[PDB]
C-alpha cells in the first residue's frame, strides 16, 4: 500500500523494519512524516535531506493567541482598539 | 403473456446479485488484506457477475417499451419475442448467482512462500565489486559452502541484503532462500532458527516437538 | 405501500352494494388479483426478514481518519512548507 | 440443434473445473511440503482432469 506515517515525538534513533515499517525508498511513493525536539534524531533517521524547523509564532499570531485564551470579560478589558489604556 | 411479470422479478434479482456481490468483495478484501489470494472459485463466481452486464437487456426492453403502444401487429411483436426469452435467460443465472455467491465460507486461501522475499533495501556505494566477487562462486564456485569473512561494520550484512534482494531480479535454478541471523547469540538460539526455517519451508510450527525430532525432520524436508 | 390497494379496495366496498353488476365488475376483477399480487410479495417478505442472522459488516478503515480538532493560530504557513515537501 | 447452449456451459464447467484443479493442487502441495505423499484419490482426481 501507498501509506503515510506519521511518526510523532521520537526521541531516540530506533529500526523502522525492527517495528513493522519499512523504510520508504525512492522507487515507492509511501512517505514517512517524523517529528523529534532533536535534530541528531532527524538525522540518525535518515530524513537529512528533508528537514524542516518548526519555528515560532508571530508577533500578531502569538497574541490573539493569547486574546482567545482569556474570559469573556478579561478579555473586553484588553479587546478594545482605537482608545489606548494601560 | 409472462414478459411483464418476468421482467420486474430481474429487477428484483439483479438490486439483490449486487447486495450479494458486495458482500462477497468486502469479504474477499478483508483477505486480501491479510495477504491471501482471493479464492479461486469465489473468482470465478465473481467474474461470472462482472460479465454479466444484466443492464444490456434493460435497453433492448426500454425499447420495446416505444414499440409498446402498438405492439400486437406483428410489426412490433418481432422485438417482443426476442425479449420473452432473453429476460428468462438472464433470470436463471442471475438467481444462480445469488444461491452461488450465498454460500461461500471461505474467501482466500494463503499463497505459498516466495522463492525469495525481499529484505531492507538500503542505498549502497561501491558493493558492486564485492557482489561481483560473491556471484562468482555461488554461480561457478566448487564448494557448496562459502564463507564471507571481514572487520565489525565492514558491510557483511548489507552485502547479505543486497544479495538476497538480487536472487529476485535473475534466474535461478533454487527453490528457497532463506535468511537466518545467528547474531542473535553465540548461545545458538536453536529454536527461533528452526522457527525461520519452518516458516519458510510452508512448515506447520509443532511447538511441544523436541529440538533434535525437529533437526531431524528439517534435514529431511531441507534435503527435498 | 400496502395503503394503495387499500384504498382501491375501499372504493369497491361502495360499489358491493350491487357488485353484481357488469359495470362494476371491472373493479372487481382487478381488486381480486391485485390482492393476490401483493398477499404473496408481503408472505415472502415475512419468510425472509424472518430467516436473517446477520445485519451488519464491519466497514474498511478509512483512509485517513480525523483527529483533535483545535483552534489553531499562524499555522498556515509552516503547513505549507510542509505540504511542499510532502 | 441444442448445441449452441451447451457448449455455452461447457465453457463456464471447464473455467470452474480449472479453480477446483486450482484449488486441490494447492492443498496438495502444502502436503508434500510436509513430506507427505498425495492421497491415492486424489491423485487418480488430477490425473482425469489432466487428460480431459
Ligand atoms: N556499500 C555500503 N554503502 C552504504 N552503507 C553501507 C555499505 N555497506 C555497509 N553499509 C553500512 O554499514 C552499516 C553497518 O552494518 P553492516 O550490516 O554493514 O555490518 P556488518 O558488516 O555485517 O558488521 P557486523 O555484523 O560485525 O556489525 C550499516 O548500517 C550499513 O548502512
Amino acid at each position: 500500500k501507498r501509506f503515510v506515517i506519521l511518526l510523532d515525538d521520537v526521541r531516540k534513533k530506533f529500526c523502522l523494519e525492527d517495528v513493522g515499517i519499512p523504510t520508504p525508498d525512492i522507487n515507492s511513493q509511501s512517505k514517512l512524516i517524523l517529528t523529534s525536539r532533536y535534530r541528531e534524531v532527524c538525522f540518525q533517521m535518515n530524513a537529512q535531506r528533508s528537514l524542516i524547523e518548526m519555528q515560532i509564532l508571530g508577533n500578531d499570531a502569538s497574541w490573539e493567541l493569547f486574546l482567545s485564551k482569556l474570559s469573556t470579560e478579561t478579555s473586553a478589558a484588553v479587546e478594545p482598539l482605537g482608545s489606548q489604556s494601560a | 403473456l409472462h414478459l411483464k411479470s418476468n421482467w420486474s422479478d430481474l429487477d428484483k434479482a439483479k438490486k439483490l446479485l449486487l447486495a450479494v456481490e458486495t458482500t462477497v468483495r468486502a469479504r474477499v478484501t478483508a483477505e486480501v488484506d491479510k495477504l491471501n489470494i482471493c479464492d479461486p472459485q469465489v473468482q470465478v463466481w465473481l467474474r461470472r457477475v462482472e460479465e454479466l452486464q444484466l443492464d444490456a437487456i434493460d435497453e433492448d426492453y426500454s425499447q420495446l417499451r416505444k414499440y409498446s403502444c402498438l405492439g400486437q401487429c406483428t410489426i412490433h411483436a418481432h422485438r417482443r419475442a426476442s425479449i420473452g426469452r432473453r429476460v428468462l435467460e438472464a433470470l436463471d443465472e442471475a438467481n444462480k448467482l445469488i444461491e452461488e455467491g450465498r454460500r461461500f465460507k471461505k474467501f482466500g486461501f494463503k499463497p505459498l512462500p516466495k522463492i525469495v522475499d525481499p529484505l531492507p533495501q538500503i542505498k549502497t556505494f561501491g558493493l558492486e565489486t564485492m557482489l561481483s566477487q560473491l556471484y562468482d562462486l555461488f554461480e561457478k564456485g566448487d564448494s557448496n559452502i562459502i564463507g564471507v569473512w571481514g572487520q565489525g561494520g565492514v558491510g557483511k550484512t548489507t552485502l547479505l541484503h543486497v544479495f538476497n534482494n538480487d536472487l529476485e531480479k535473475k534466474a535461478h535454478d533454487y527453490q528457497v532462500v532463506i535468511f537466518i541471523e545467528v547474531s542473535n547469540s553465540e548461545a545458538l538460539n536453536t529454536v527461533e532458527i528452526q522457527q525461520t526455517i519452518s516458516e519458510r519451508l510452508n512448515l506447520p510450527w509443532n511447538d511441544a516437538e523436541p529440538i533434535a525430532k525437529r533437526a531431524r525432520f528439517l534435514i529431511k524436508a531441507l534435503g527435498r
